[PDB]
RNA sequence: GGGGGGAACCUGGGGAACUGAAACAUCUCAGUACCCAGAGGAGAGGAAAGAGAAAUCGACUCCCUGAGUAGCGGCGAGCGA
RNA sequence: CUGUUGGGAAGCAGCGCCAGAGAGGGUGAAAGCCCCGUAGGCGAAAGGUGGGGGGAUAGGUGAGGGUACCCGAGUACCCCGUGGUUCGUGGAGCCAUGGGGGAAUCUGGGCGGACCACCGCCUAAGGCUAAGUACUCCGGGUGACCGAUAGCGCACCAGUAC
RNA sequence: GAGGGGUUGUGGCGUGCCUAUUGAAGCAUGAGCCGGCGACUCACGGUCGUGGGCGAGCUUAAGCCGUUGAGGCGGAGGCGUAGGGAAACCGAGUCCGAACAGGGCGCAGCGGCCGCAAAGUCCGCGGCCGUGGACCCGAAACCGGGC
RNA sequence: GGAUGACCCCAGGCGGUAGGGGAGCGUUCCCGAUGCCGAUGAAGGCCGACCCGCGAGGGCGGCUGGAGGUAAGGGAAGUGC
RNA sequence: GGGCCUGACUGCGAGGCCUGCAAGCCGAGCAGGGGCGAAAGCCGGGCCUAGUGAACCGGUGGUCCCGUGUGGAAGGGCCAU
């Protein structure tokens, strides 16, 4: 294969739209902005995302709800992220939140909690929670939970 | 498996070599698009009205004179203005995924297995260093000349004496890429190149 | 994985310790299907009264 | 620069597990002495925003 | 010994407004522009009356990240560790 | 090197040669071998540098026992007015301080986001400290940078003429 | 040099261009003419679509090494793998509730273990959005330090 | 139809501002290129009633010009008045 | 007109009307504890259609959700107003 016979697969690499180039292109003289008003300027119009024309926008007619805090901020507690009985299978022997985080299963510095969903394994579980349903398929399939602090 | 055909001092034997089946000639255009643009230097550049030496006077006064409304001179659509959308310093490089430049530079190579253009040597003889040396040397090795060649080796002596042909890319293995892969023609190498080639794409 | 055991072959003959693993399996009638989990206790009930019994493996 | 995270939304909303944009129901912040414990009870509760007021307050929240 | 100069860069002392908030005053622009004083080849900072929950860490500077997070906000526009 | 075409060879043809040098620019048109270069090497009496190698100096150095002598003052601390911090008076601490009041020397004091207790962290009110960081007047190297309305305002006797 | 080029007497037909407008040949705007300059971009973030890699995983940032137009290493971190709840918390559920009530918001590939496919994620490319002066030209003005 | 643009037949659609999509031409630059075109004449200019293309454009030939130009296929934009 | 009463309920709500949004409206039936009725049943104010005001900021009564090293507290959250 030679360098000349490199060339990417249809669509790889499609061409811009230059607008304001003439007529017979379709996007001449007014560049698809159409005729005056703010948008067709330079820099136009209001993040449209938010903004309504001035009326009370349809977000901020919304009433808040929860506790958002207050300085100094958020309060450190000891966090959780579950995983599965059916995200245990991949393994044999013992399970651990250290060995669990190198899997792509758990996320560091969260604490491990195992839930139900899915088929338990006779494994050798510690984690720092398991739900009464995990408790059940683990402790009732031959495997071991390892409930830690 | 390939069969590559390995040059010895003890008789042409070959040697079964693991090689992807199948090319993807649109992988191979990635890595090299991606070779040949993180290469770019990025020193086009031009100024803005802001950027241009003229004072912000406005240079007559906005009515009552016939003319058109200026302001400062420095505006693009004055003559010595300023550049509206001009080319700034870019860094054109970009992370093209591992996985993928890995695949490519065993896709590359092994296209030119699948077409009898990849060799294998043990070591180079009477070649010392000497643009000569390597010249006997690549007639004995059926590399008259009329193909280029794509040198692999970690042996500087056997480097300093092709550089200079033009037919010849010299390289450490560790420089293997696919872009001087597809450049070339042929592909001479090391079995400590062709080792060292087994490591990276696994 | 579970176990899918299939009772094919009755105890009839067969030594009573036999028979009450078949009975501790929770397997009473022939054609009759029970799957349970895989406990090497479990299992070795299956696993003695293996030639009356065939078993899948399931999960 | 990167976009900023609307902070009058995050308050107000929530990005449900599909992608719906959910909030309170308005109309019991006062005036509740003459309305219907009717009024009172489902206004006490979350609701689905129409999908186009729905999907300008997800694009103020890229980063949920 | 000082004096005065030096393209940008540094620190300190003072310090706007247009603009944005589709008006505007708190807020924003911004401790930015600029003025002044000083320092150099760099300047600042620097060896815990620190962090902040780790029963932990160990000067300071700078980069990546943490993170548009925690929070701050006519809880508006926005601001932002 | 020679022959050939031409004003001119570096083109074309013939027979060679170098290459750790086939980057690039010249030469009468297109030159590896003509020139300047390139690869690879060598070079400082004098001045500047020297963060690296070496040396010199300054400097640095225990253990229990008792004693309770010392441990940075208009300071800590508190109240008032403010600034800094993500913190816009907020539950508003922390850091700094213009005004008032005003300590103690380890059984002393400050902090851990009002406050209190408990448990901890740290030793304020003296100073210095490389390096990693910023910048480009200056020099060099390189451009999918400009090519005389472009590129610096200036390729030229330009901060000039006017 | 059985055709074509120049020219135009006569006949037939015929209201410049651009812009703005319900509507212009318009007695509405712009343009003496010619040549050259002149306006939808870039960064980062987003959101779709699309071309490829990998796929319950995908991927590195700063750096370090190497090259001297050679690539590599680096897993910190980021997105994804679970949601519901103001939260404590629970979890294939969860929240309201006295409830095993009702409801809100959630929860499950294709062909013979091989082969293809796919959540997702990474990079390229394109449309559009946010922040920037953000398609280019234009004020009257405000402020600062000087003259 | 043949078999996935392999080309042929048959049928129907094809006014158009704002605007949406699609397919292309051209400009400068990069890889292709230590190549190839080039003084038996490059680029640019002046003609053309000739050829190809719906068109933007591309050829070809004559004159001028006197040293450059650059393919198939891709890549990037200070890209068309 | 009378007698007894407080459903001018609490926890929910299939399904609709109306509708750019956000609102506005009608609602069977289920559970808790009730009123009236011998009972069938009816009752989540008023013959119906006007008598009204999003969010932000705060007040008050509950709840006992958070409580910045720990226990408390300050301050919030949630429910009602
Ligand atoms: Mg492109
Ligand atoms: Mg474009
Ligand atoms: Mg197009
Ligand atoms: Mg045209
Ligand atoms: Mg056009
Ligand atoms: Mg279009
Ligand atoms: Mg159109
Ligand atoms: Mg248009
Ligand atoms: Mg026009
Ligand atoms: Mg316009
Ligand atoms: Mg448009
Ligand atoms: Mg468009
Ligand atoms: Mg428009
Ligand atoms: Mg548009
Ligand atoms: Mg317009
Ligand atoms: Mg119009
Ligand atoms: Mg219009
Ligand atoms: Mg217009
Ligand atoms: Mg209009
Ligand atoms: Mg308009
Ligand atoms: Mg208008
Ligand atoms: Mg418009
Ligand atoms: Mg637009
Ligand atoms: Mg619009
Ligand atoms: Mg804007
Ligand atoms: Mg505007
Ligand atoms: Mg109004
Ligand atoms: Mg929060
Ligand atoms: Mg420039
Ligand atoms: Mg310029
Ligand atoms: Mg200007
Ligand atoms: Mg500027
Ligand atoms: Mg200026
Ligand atoms: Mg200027
Ligand atoms: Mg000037
Ligand atoms: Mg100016
Ligand atoms: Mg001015
Ligand atoms: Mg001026
Ligand atoms: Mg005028
Ligand atoms: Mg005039
Ligand atoms: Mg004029
Ligand atoms: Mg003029
Ligand atoms: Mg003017
Ligand atoms: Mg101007
Ligand atoms: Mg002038
Ligand atoms: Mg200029
Ligand atoms: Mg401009
Ligand atoms: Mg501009
Ligand atoms: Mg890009
Ligand atoms: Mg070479
Ligand atoms: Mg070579
Ligand atoms: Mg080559
Ligand atoms: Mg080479
Ligand atoms: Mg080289
Ligand atoms: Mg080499
Ligand atoms: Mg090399
Ligand atoms: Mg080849
Ligand atoms: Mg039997
Ligand atoms: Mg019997
Ligand atoms: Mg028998
Ligand atoms: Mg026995
Ligand atoms: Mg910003
Ligand atoms: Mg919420
Ligand atoms: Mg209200
Ligand atoms: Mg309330
Ligand atoms: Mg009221
Ligand atoms: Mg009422
Ligand atoms: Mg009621
Ligand atoms: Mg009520
Ligand atoms: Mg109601
Ligand atoms: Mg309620
Ligand atoms: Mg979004
Ligand atoms: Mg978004
Ligand atoms: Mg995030
Ligand atoms: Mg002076
Ligand atoms: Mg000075
Ligand atoms: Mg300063
Ligand atoms: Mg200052
Ligand atoms: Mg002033
Ligand atoms: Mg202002
Ligand atoms: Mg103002
Ligand atoms: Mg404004
Ligand atoms: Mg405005
Ligand atoms: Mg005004
Ligand atoms: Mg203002
Ligand atoms: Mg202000
Ligand atoms: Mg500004
Ligand atoms: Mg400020
Ligand atoms: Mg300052
Ligand atoms: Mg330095
Ligand atoms: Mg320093
Ligand atoms: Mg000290
Ligand atoms: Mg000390
Ligand atoms: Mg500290
Ligand atoms: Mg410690
Ligand atoms: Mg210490
Ligand atoms: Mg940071
Ligand atoms: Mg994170
Ligand atoms: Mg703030
Ligand atoms: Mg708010
Ligand atoms: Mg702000
Ligand atoms: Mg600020
Ligand atoms: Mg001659
Ligand atoms: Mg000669
Ligand atoms: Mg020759
Ligand atoms: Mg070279
Ligand atoms: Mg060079
Ligand atoms: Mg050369
Ligand atoms: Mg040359
Ligand atoms: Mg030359
Ligand atoms: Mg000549
Ligand atoms: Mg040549
Ligand atoms: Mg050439
Ligand atoms: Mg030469
Ligand atoms: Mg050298
Ligand atoms: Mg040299
Ligand atoms: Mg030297
Ligand atoms: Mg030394
Ligand atoms: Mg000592
Ligand atoms: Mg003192
Ligand atoms: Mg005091
Ligand atoms: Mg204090
Ligand atoms: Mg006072
Ligand atoms: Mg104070
Ligand atoms: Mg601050
Ligand atoms: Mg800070
Ligand atoms: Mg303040
Ligand atoms: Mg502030
Ligand atoms: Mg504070
Ligand atoms: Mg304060
Ligand atoms: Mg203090
Ligand atoms: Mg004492
Ligand atoms: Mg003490
Ligand atoms: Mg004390
Ligand atoms: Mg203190
Ligand atoms: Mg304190
Ligand atoms: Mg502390
Ligand atoms: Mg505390
Ligand atoms: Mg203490
Ligand atoms: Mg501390
Ligand atoms: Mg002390
Ligand atoms: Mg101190
Ligand atoms: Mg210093
Ligand atoms: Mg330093
Ligand atoms: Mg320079
Ligand atoms: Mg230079
Ligand atoms: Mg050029
Ligand atoms: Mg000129
Ligand atoms: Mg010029
Ligand atoms: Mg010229
Ligand atoms: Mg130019
Ligand atoms: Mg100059
Ligand atoms: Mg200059
Ligand atoms: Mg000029
Ligand atoms: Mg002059
Ligand atoms: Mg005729
Ligand atoms: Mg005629
Ligand atoms: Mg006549
Ligand atoms: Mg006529
Ligand atoms: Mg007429
Ligand atoms: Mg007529
Ligand atoms: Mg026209
Ligand atoms: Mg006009
Ligand atoms: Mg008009
Ligand atoms: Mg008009
Ligand atoms: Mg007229
Ligand atoms: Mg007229
Ligand atoms: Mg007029
Ligand atoms: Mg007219
Ligand atoms: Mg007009
Ligand atoms: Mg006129
Ligand atoms: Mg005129
Ligand atoms: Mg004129
Ligand atoms: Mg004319
Ligand atoms: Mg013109
Ligand atoms: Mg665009
Ligand atoms: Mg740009
Ligand atoms: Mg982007
Ligand atoms: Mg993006
Ligand atoms: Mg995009
Ligand atoms: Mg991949
Ligand atoms: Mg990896
Ligand atoms: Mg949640
Ligand atoms: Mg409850
Ligand atoms: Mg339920
Ligand atoms: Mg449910
Ligand atoms: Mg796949
Ligand atoms: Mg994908
Ligand atoms: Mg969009
Ligand atoms: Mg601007
Ligand atoms: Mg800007
Ligand atoms: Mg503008
Ligand atoms: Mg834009
Ligand atoms: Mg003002
Ligand atoms: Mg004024
Ligand atoms: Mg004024
Ligand atoms: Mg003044
Ligand atoms: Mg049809
Ligand atoms: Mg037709
Ligand atoms: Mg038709
Ligand atoms: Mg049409
Ligand atoms: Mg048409
Ligand atoms: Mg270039
Ligand atoms: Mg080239
Ligand atoms: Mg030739
Ligand atoms: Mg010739
Ligand atoms: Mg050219
Ligand atoms: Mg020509
Ligand atoms: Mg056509
Ligand atoms: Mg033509
Ligand atoms: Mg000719
Ligand atoms: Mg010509
Ligand atoms: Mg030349
Ligand atoms: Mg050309
Ligand atoms: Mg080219
Ligand atoms: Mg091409
Ligand atoms: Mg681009
Ligand atoms: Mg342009
Ligand atoms: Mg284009
Ligand atoms: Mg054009
Ligand atoms: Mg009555
Ligand atoms: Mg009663
Ligand atoms: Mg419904
Ligand atoms: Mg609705
Ligand atoms: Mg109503
Ligand atoms: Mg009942
Ligand atoms: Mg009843
Ligand atoms: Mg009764
Ligand atoms: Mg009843
Ligand atoms: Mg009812
Ligand atoms: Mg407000
Ligand atoms: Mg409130
Ligand atoms: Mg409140
Ligand atoms: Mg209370
Ligand atoms: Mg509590
Ligand atoms: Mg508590
Ligand atoms: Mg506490
Ligand atoms: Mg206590
Ligand atoms: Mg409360
Ligand atoms: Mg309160």
């Amino acid at each position: 294969m030679k360098l000349s016979d490199l060339r990417p697969n249809p669509g790889a690499n499609k061409r811009r739209k230059r607008v304001g180039r003439g007529p017979g292109s379709g996007h001449g003289k007014t560049a698809t902005r159409g005729h005056k008003g703010q948008k067709s300027r330079s820099g136009g119009l209001k993040d449209p995302r938010r903004f309504e024309g001035g009326r009370s926008t349809t977000l901020m007619r919304l009433p808040k709800r929860g506790m958002q805090g207050q300085v100094p901020g958020e309060i450190k507690r000891p966090r959780y992220q579950g995983v599965n009985l059916k995200d245990l299978a991949r393994f044999e022997g013992e399970v651990t939140p250290e060995l669990l985080v190198r899997a792509g299963l758990l996320k560091k510095g969260y604490r491990l909690k195992i839930l139900g969903e899915g088929e338990a394994k006779p494994l050798k579980v510690v984690a720092h929670a398991f739900s009464k349903s995990a408790l059940e398929k683990l402790k009732a399939a031959g495997g071991e939970p390892v409930l830690l602090e | 498996v390939y069969q590559i055909p390995v040059l010895s001092p003890s008789g042409r034997r070959e040697l079964a070599a693991d090689l992807p089946a199948e090319i993807n000639p649109h992988l191979l255009w990635e890595v090299v698009r991606w070779q040949l643009a993180k290469r770019r230097r990025g020193t086009a550049s031009t100024k803005t009205r802001g950027e241009v030496a003229y004072s912000g006077r406005k240079i007559w006064p906005q009515k009552h004179t016939g003319r058109a409304r200026h302001g400062d001179i420095g505006a693009p659509i004055f003559v010595g203005g300023g550049v509206v959308f001009g080319p700034k310093p870019r860094d054109y490089s970009y992370t093209l995924p591992k996985k993928v430049r890995k695949k490519g530079l065993a896709m590359a190579v092994a296209d030119r297995a699948r077409e009898g253009k990849l060799l294998l040597v043990e070591a180079f003889a009477g070649v010392n260093g000497k643009t000569k040396e390597f010249l006997a040397w690549a007639k004995e090795a059926g590399l008259d000349g009329s193909e280029s060649v794509l040198l692999v080796t970690g042996n500087e002596l056997v480097r300093r004496a092709a550089r200079n042909l033009p037919w010849v890319v010299t390289l450490a293995p560790e420089g293997l890429n696919v872009y001087d892969i597809v450049r070339t023609e042929r592909l001479v190498m090391d079995l400590d190149a062709w080792e060292v080639f087994q490591n990276r794409i696994g | 994985p579970r176990l899918k055991v299939k009772l094919v072959k009755s105890p009839i003959g067969y030594p009573k310790d036999q028979k009450a693993a078949l009975k501790a399996l929770g397997l009473r009638r022939l054609q009759q299907e029970r799957v349970l989990e895989d406990t090497p206790a479990i299992r070795g009930n299956v696993e003695k009264v293996a030639h009356l019994v065939r078993v899948e493996v399931v999960e | 620069p990167k976009m900023k995270t609307h902070k009058g939304a995050k308050k107000r909303v929530k990005i449900t597990a599909s992608g719906k944009v959910v909030a309170m129901k308005t109309g019991k912040r006062h005036l509740n002495w003459q309305k219907s414990g009717k009024e009172i009870r489902q206004k006490g509760r979350k609701f689905v925003l129409a999908k186009p007021e729905a999907e300008r307050i997800k694009l103020l929240l890229p980063y949920e």
